[PDB]
């Protein structure tokens, strides 16, 4: 319901924003400070690049 | 009628840009014949010629 209230007031915020900020679309996400786990892949043979 | 063209920054805050005709050039039905519309050949066409 906090996300609900945030993107309720963001709807009133969006008309004074520029046209391009309106055509692009802005996103609302619940923020978590820490990183749980980094999952990454490497290249053993040195063949495929970054 | 007016028309929202685009925005402009003013005092570090976003405001918009409208454009109309002058306040003394749309008041009467006779003042709606001043507005000229461009022909494809180049010259101007009056507005009480057709409308």
């Amino acid at each position: 319901i906090a996300q609900v209230q945030v993107q309720n007031k963001l709807q009133l915020a969006t008309p004074l924003l520029p046209q391009e900020v309106q055509r692009q679309g802005i996103r609302v996400t619940k923020a978590v400070k820490n990183f749980l786990m980094v999952v990454g892949v490497v290249s053993t043979d040195g063949s495929m690049t970054k | 009628g007016s028309s929202y063209v685009n925005d402009f920054i003013d005092r570090g805050r976003v405001k918009r840009v409208y454009l109309q005709g002058r306040p003394d050039a749309r008041m009467n039905p006779d003042d709606l014949s001043k507005w000229y519309v461009r022909n494809d050949k180049g010259e101007m066409v009056p507005f009480n010629a057709f409308a």
